[PDB]
C-alpha cells in the first residue's frame, strides 16, 4: 500500500509544480551569506554540531551559486561575540572565500547575534554596489532573539529603500522579527523566512537558495551593459600579471588595453571592463528557457509505446510510469524524466522532432 | 530431526551441531526463531519482525547465553519455564508461539523439556498465621504426597522456619515448587502500614513492567528481580512497598546503604522517620507504632560474637513482628552460611530480591529459588544502555609492558609476595601519572581501585591525594570523599572494595585500575557499575572511560580476561592497548629513572 | 438582573470560555429559550494543550499554599520556566493564582 501513498505525496508535490512560469529573473547578483557562530549553534543537537553542518553546507552553497551563477560576487561577514566581522569580501574568486570559511572551520563559534549590526555593515558594503547588480542577503539564525544597539525598523526602510532583498533560513522556528523583515523586505511575501526540518531538508533549503530569483516588473531596471571578450594566450615566457603581478606562463589577454589576467569571468584591472566567455553566458539558458514538466499517461488508457523514448528500456508495469513530453509527444521513464529535467536542458524528442 | 540427514562431509566438528536437517519454513524472513536443540540453545534474529513482541517472551521463557547487536543467543531453560509459569504462562502456549514465530519445526526434546516444566500451579502454597509458616495447600492431594516425603515432620499445617528453606529445596527437587503470593489486602492479621504512592513518585516503563510481573493477580509474587546499576531499584521497592501497605523489612550489606535507603525511603514514600527506626551500633531505636519499619544491615542479626542486649531487645522485636514484605537488596551475599538465616529468623511473607548481577563464584545463587525465589523481571543492559538507563563506555584494556626490573624479582618471589611484587611496576606508575594527566587536561574526575592498602597508599602518596580503602574508618573517608567531590584540591582518589560496590559515586566517567582480585568476576562488574550508573549517561557524544593497568608477562593477562569475560559477554568489550599515549610527551615519570626504579623494588622487597 | 431581565425581554447572553451552560440558570433564577455550543471544525491541529503532572524527575507539583515554600517544587517551577524561556521564540506569559506566591517565589528564585 506504499505505491498509494507514494502517488498522493506526489500529487500533492506537483500540485506546487503546476504552475511553471517565464519570470524575468535576475542573472547579475550580488548574494550575501552572513554566518552567526555564536552559542546557539554550539549546540550537538543536529550531529555533529550546528556549526559544522553550516561550515560543510557553506562550501557547498559556495561551489554551487558559483557553479551555477559565475557572474557575481560573494561576501560572507561572520557574527561573533556581539560583532559583526568581515571575513570575505565581495569577489570573483571563490577560492577566497573557501580559504576563509576554511579559517572560520578551526575557530571556535561563541557569542550572540546582532542582526542590527550585521544588516548595517552589510549594507554598507552592498553600497558601491552597479545598478543591474541584484543585492541580495541570505542570513542563517539559531537565535530566538537579538540583543542590538539600537533600532532595526530605520535599518529596515533604508534597506528597503535601498532595493535589498533578503531571506532567512532560521533554524529552530519562526521568529517574529524575522517574518517581519522577511514579509517588508519581500513586498509582503511569505516566501522567504524558511524552518528546516532535518539535515535533508536544510540541504534542500540550500539548495533552493542556490537558484536565481524573478524580479518585479515595478523594480524595472532594463538596460545594456558594456562587454568584453578577452583573448588567451599560451606564451613560452613568463609574464608579470597585472592582479598579482608575479610571472605567468598563460594568461588571457586585454581586449580593450591589452593588459593580461589571471583569471575569468573577471573584470579588467586596467581598463576596467568585464571579461566572460560566451559559455558563462549561456549557462542560465536554462533559466532562461524553462523545462515544461512530463505527464505520466494512465494505466488505463491504450498506449502509444511500452518502452522508454529516450534512454530506451522497457516501461515497468499497476500504474503506468510513461511521463509525456507533451511538446515533443513522446513518453519518458521516471529516470529519464528526471534526467532532462534537472542535469539536461533539452529534450532530445523535442531535437528529434523538425519544427 | 526432521530430516534424514545423512551426515555431510564438513559435518565432522559439527557434532550434531549441523542445523540444516530442519525443514527451513518460506517465512524465515518474517520469523526471527531458530532453535538449536544440541543445547537448548536459541539464535534470534535482531532484523526481522515479530521480535519485539517475542523480546518479552523470550526473556520469559528462555535465558539468552549472548546478545550482541546482531544475533542474540537465547536458551530455553528449566528454570526460565518455571519463571514463565510463576508469571503465568503454560506449556501449550509457549509451543504454539514458539511455532507461530518460529523460522524451523519444534525440537521433540524441546516439546518434551518443556512440558515437563509445568508445575503445579496453585497446588503448593504457604502463608504466616501469627509468625507460624502454615503450608496451606488447596488440597489434601498435596498433604499424602508431602507426608509420603521423609523430609516433612485449605488445610494448613505447620514447618519450622529452618526446615522452610530445606523443604522449599525439598519441593523444588521434587518439581512441586510453592508460590508466595501474599493477599496483603485480603489478609489483615498484619499490621497495615498506612502509606500512599505519592504523586511525586512516576515510574519508568521497565520498572512498570517489573512491579506489574509480580502483580499480574494483584498479590505480591515472590522472588527475584534483577535489574542494572542506577535503574531506581529503589522506587520499584518504594512502589511495591506503597502498594502492598504493610509492615516491610528490608536489609542491605552495608550501614552505609543503610543510611542511604532510609533516606531514599522516607523521601519517596510516605512513611515518617518516626515509624521507620534505625538499627545500628550508631543507635539501636525502635518505633512504637502498630506499622512501619526498622533497617540495618544483615550484620546486626547475624552476629552472636558481640552484640548488646538493646541489640537484643531490637532483634526480639523484629522477631515478634510478623511482617508482609522483606526485601533483600544486593542478594549475591545473603546465601553465605553466616546470612542465610534470613527465613529462621524474620517472620515476612512476599520475598523480592533486587540486585544488580545474578553471578558469583558458586552457586548459591541458585539458592533464591528455594530462599526467595525466581527472577520475576530482569531489563535488557545493552537495550538499557542505548535507552540511556544505564551508561555508555568506551573501556579501554591497558597492557602495560612489564619491566624486567620489577619481573626479575617477581620470577623469584614466593607465591604470597609475587602479587604484590608485579602490581607495583614503575612503568605502570609511569602510565597511570600520565593518565591521570591526561583525563584532568580531559577534565574527567577519577577514581583509582587497587585491591592492596599499601599499593593504594603508595600510589595515592605518589599522586600527593588521599586514599580511601576498608580499613580506613567511616570520618576520615567521608572526609575525603567530600574533600574530592567539593574541594578542587582533591581532583582524584584512590579508592578500593568499599569503593567497588554498594555506593553512590557517579561523578567519576573516568576510572583507572591499578589492581583488582584474582578471579572475582563480580568485583569488577560491581566497579563497571559504579560508572555505569553516572549522571551524565544521556547526553550526546558521551563514552564513559575505564581503564586496566594490568602488568604483562604473567597470569594477569588471563586473569583479567577471566574477570571481564562477563562484561564482554553482557557487551561491554575490553579492547586492546599495549603501545599507550604520550609516555615521553609527560617531562616528570614516576619512578623513571632505574636509579628510582631500583628504590621503589628494595622499598617493596622491605615486605616482599 | 432582576431589573434587567424584567426590563428587557431580547437579552442575549454568551460567552467563549461559559461551560457548563445550565450552571448559569443554576445559579441565577433565570431561563432561556436555547441552550448550546459550538465546536472547533478544524481543518488542522493549531492548539496544542499539555497537562503537567510531574516534573522532569518525574516529580508532581501543584499551588498549595501549604507545601507552597517547598524546594524541590521551586526546582521543578524554575526548571521549565528556564526549559520554555529556552524553546520559547517571541512572548510568554506566566500566571500564579496569588501575588503573595508569586512574591515567596520570585523573590527566592532571585536568591
Ligand atoms: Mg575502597
Ligand atoms: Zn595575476
Ligand atoms: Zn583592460
Ligand atoms: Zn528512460
Ligand atoms: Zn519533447
Amino acid at each position: 500500500a506504499s505505491l498509494v501513498a507514494s502517488i498522493v505525496e506526489a500529487r500533492k508535490k506537483r500540485t506546487a509544480k503546476k504552475n511553471i512560469t517565464p519570470y524575468q529573473r535576475g542573472i547579475i547578483r550580488s548574494l550575501i551569506l552572513t554566518l552567526d557562530c555564536s552559542e546557539a549553534m554550539l549546540e550537538k543537537d543536529l550531529r555533529p554540531n550546528r556549526h559544522a553542518m553550516i561550515i560543510q553546507y557553506a562550501i557547498d552553497f559556495v561551489h554551487e551559486f558559483f557553479d551555477q551563477n559565475p557572474i557575481s560576487q560573494m561576501g560572507i561577514i561572520i557574527m561573533r561575540n556581539g560583532l559583526a566581522q568581515l571575513v570575505s569580501q565581495v569577489s570573483g574568486n571563490p577560492q577566497d572565500h573557501i580559504d576563509a570559511l576554511k579559517s572560520i572551520r578551526k575557530q571556535e563559534p561563541k557569542g550572540n547575534p546582532s542582526l542590527q549590526n550585521a544588516l548595517e555593515m552589510a549594507r554598507g558594503l552592498l553600497l558601491p554596489v552597479p545598478a543591474h547588480c541584484t543585492r541580495e542577503v541570505l542570513i542563517v539564525f539559531g537565535s530566538l532573539s537579538t540583543t542590538d544597539p539600537g533600532d532595526i525598523h530605520q535599518t529596515i526602510d533604508s534597506l528597503v529603500s535601498e532595493k535589498i532583498r533578503v531571506k532567512v533560513l532560521g533554524l529552530s522556528a519562526q521568529v517574529a522579527i524575522c517574518k517581519e523583515l522577511c514579509k517588508a523586505t519581500n513586498y509582503g511575501d511569505e516566501s522567504f523566512y524558511k524552518i528546516l526540518l532535518d539535515e535533508t531538508h536544510l540541504k534542500e533549503l540550500f539548495n533552493e537558495a542556490v537558484t536565481p530569483l524573478p524580479v518585479n516588473k515595478i523594480n524595472k531596471g532594463f538596460t545594456l551593459v558594456k562587454m568584453g571578450f578577452p583573448t588567451r594566450i599560451f606564451e613560452d615566457t613568463p609574464t608579470f600579471c597585472s592582479c598579482h603581478s608575479k610571472l605567468v606562463y598563460g594568461g588571457y589577454f586585454c581586449p580593450n588595453c591589452h593588459s593580461k589576467v589571471c583569471s575569468l569571468p573577471t573584470v579588467c584591472p586596467c581598463c576596467d571592463l568585464m571579461l566572460i566567455l560566451s559559455t558563462h553566458l549561456a549557462r542560465s539558458y536554462h533559466h532562461l528557457m524553462p523545462l515544461k514538466t512530463f505527464a505520466e499517461v494512465p494505466t488505463t488508457e491504450k498506449f502509444r509505446s511500452e518502452d522508454c523514448f529516450s534512454c530506451q528500456s522497457r516501461f515497468p508495469i499497476l500504474t503506468s510510469s510513461r511521463y509525456r513530453c507533451e511538446d515533443c509527444k513522446q513518453e519518458f521513464c521516471v529516470d529519464c524524466d528526471v534526467f532532462i529535467h534537472e542535469i539536461l536542458h533539452n529534450c532530445p524528442g523535442c531535437e528529434s522532432k523538425p519544427v | 530431526i526432521p530430516a534424514d540427514f545423512v551426515p555431510d562431509s564438513v559435518s565432522g566438528m559439527f557434532r550434531s551441531h549441523d542445523f540444516s536437517y530442519l525443514r527451513l519454513r518460506p517465512d524465515h524472513a518474517s520469523r526471527p526463531l531458530w532453535i538449536s536443540p544440541s543445547d537448548g540453545r536459541i539464535i534470534l534474529e535482531s532484523f526481522s519482525p515479530l521480535a519485539e513482541q517475542a523480546q518479552d517472551f523470550l526473556v520469559t521463557i528462555a535465558e539468552p547465553i549472548s546478545r550482541p547487536s546482531h544475533i542474540h543467543e537465547y536458551k530455553i531453560t528449566a528454570y526460565s519455564l518455571y519463571a514463565a509459569v510463576s508469571v503465568g504462562l503454560e506449556t501449550d502456549d509457549i509451543i504454539s508461539v514458539l511455532d507461530r514465530l518460529s523460522k524451523v519445526p519444534v525440537a521433540e526434546s524441546i516439546i518434551n523439556f518443556i512440558k515437563g516444566a509445568t508445575i503445579s500451579y496453585g497446588k503448593v502454597k504457604l502463608v504466616i498465621k501469627h509468625n507460624r509458616y502454615f503450608v496451606e495447600t488447596t488440597q489434601a492431594d498435596i498433604l499424602q504426597m508431602l507426608l509420603n516425603d521423609s523430609v516433612i515432620g485449605v488445610h494448613s499445617f505447620e514447618i519450622a522456619n529452618e526446615s522452610v528453606e530445606v523443604v522449599k529445596k525439598r519441593c523444588q527437587e521434587i518439581d512441586y515448587p510453592v508460590l508466595e503470593e501474599y493477599d496483603f489486602r485480603n489478609d489483615h492479621r498484619n499490621p497495615d502500614l498506612d502509606i500512599d504512592l505519592k504523586p511525586s513518585t512516576q515510574i519508568r516503563p521497565y520498572q512498570e513492567k517489573s512491579l506489574s510481573k509480580m502483580f499480574g493477580n494483584g498479590r505480591a509474587r515472590s522472588g527475584i528481580i534483577v535489574l542494572p546499576c542506577g535503574a531506581g531499584k529503589t522506587l520499584v521497592g518504594i512502589t511495591a512497598a506503597c502498594t502492598i501497605k504493610k509492615s516491610v523489612i528490608v536489609l542491605c550489606t552495608s550501614s552505609v546503604s543503610v543510611m542511604q535507603w532510609r533516606q531514599q525511603f522516607l523521601q519517596w514514600c510516605t512513611l515518617q522517620p518516626e515509624n521507620c527506626a534505625v538499627f545500628t551500633s550508631d543507635n539501636k531505636e525502635m518505633f512504637q507504632t502498630e506499622s512501619g519499619l526498622v533497617v540495618s544491615t544483615y550484620s546486626m542479626v547475624a552476629n552472636t560474637r558481640n552484640r548488646s542486649h538493646d541489640s537484643q531487645k531490637v532483634m526480639d522485636f523484629l522477631t515478634g513482628r510478623e511482617w508482609g514484605f522483606i526485601i533483600l537488596d544486593e542478594v549475591h551475599v545473603v546465601p553465605a552460611a553466616m546470612f542465610r538465616r534470613v527465613v529462621s529468623t524474620i517472620a515476612a511473607h512476599a520475598k523480592l530480591g533486587l540486585t544488580a548481577t545474578l553471578v558469583r563464584e558458586d552457586d548459591k545463587i541458585g539458592d533464591l529459588n528455594f530462599l526467595i525465589g525466581p527472577k520475576l523481571y530482569e531489563a535488557n543492559w545493552m537495550e538499557l544502555s542505548q535507552k540511556g538507563h544505564i551508561a555508555n563506555v568506551q573501556c579501554a584494556e591497558v597492557w602495560c609492558p612489564m619491566t624486567a626490573e620489577f619481573y626479575q624479582e617477581y620470577l623469584r618471589e614466593t607465591a604470597r609476595k609475587r602479587m604484590l611484587l608485579y602490581i607495583m611496576n614503575p612503568t605502570k606508575f609511569q602510565a597511570c601519572q600520565f593518565l591521570i594527566q591526561y583525563h584532568e587536561r580531559r577534565g574527567d574526575k577519577i577514581i583509582v581501585f587497587s585491591d592492596n592498602v599499601y599499593a593504594l597508599q603508595e600510589y595515592a602518596l605518589k599522586m600527593g591525594k588521599p586514599f580511601i580503602y576498608g580499613s580506613t574508618p567511616q570520618q576520615e573517608r567521608m572526609n575525603i570523599l567530600q574533600n574530592f567531590q567539593y574541594n578542587d584540591q582533591i581532583n582524584t582518589i584512590f579508592l578500593s572494595k568499599v569503593g567497588d560496590t554498594s555506593i553512590d559515586l557517579p561523578e567519576a566517567t573516568c576510572l583507572i585500575q591499578i589492581s583488582s582480585h584474582y578471579g572475582s568476576r563480580r568485583q569488577e562488574a560491581q566497579r563497571l557499575g559504579r560508572i555505569l550508573r553516572a549522571k551524565r549517561r544521556n547526553d550526546e557524544g558521551f563514552n564513559a572511560f575505564f581503564y586496566s593497568l594490568v602488568s604483562k608477562d604473567t597470569q594477569e593477562m588471563y586473569y583479567s580476561t577471566k574477570r571481564q569475560a562477563f562484561l564482554v559477554d553482557q557487551g561491554y568489550a575490553f579492547k586492546v592497548i599495549t603501545h599507550l599515549h604520550g609516555m615521553e610527551n609527560i617531562p616528570n615519570l614516576a619512578y623513571a629513572s632505574p636509579r628510582e626504579r631500583r628504590e621503589l623494588l628494595q622499598e617493596v622487597l622491605l615486605k616482599n | 438582573i432582576k431589573p434587567v431581565f424584567e426590563r428587557f425581554s431580547s437579552v442575549i447572553i454568551t460567552s467563549g470560555t461559559i461551560s457548563p451552560l445550565d450552571m448559569y440558570p443554576r445559579m441565577l433564577n433565570f431561563k432561556t429559550v436555547l441552550q448550546k455550543s459550538y465546536a472547533m471544525t478544524l481543518a488542522k491541529k493549531s492548539f496544542l494543550p499539555m497537562i503537567i503532572t510531574k516534573g522532569s524527575d518525574q516529580v508532581a507539583i501543584s499551588s498549595r499554599f501549604e507545601i507552597r515554600n517547598d524546594p524541590s517544587i521551586v526546582r521543578n517551577y524554575g526548571s521549565m520556566l528556564v526549559e520554555f524561556a529556552k524553546i520559547t521564540p517571541d512572548g510568554m506569559v506566566v500566571f500564579f493564582p496569588s501575588y503573595l506566591y508569586m512574591e515567596s517565589i520570585v523573590s527566592m528564585w532571585q536568591t
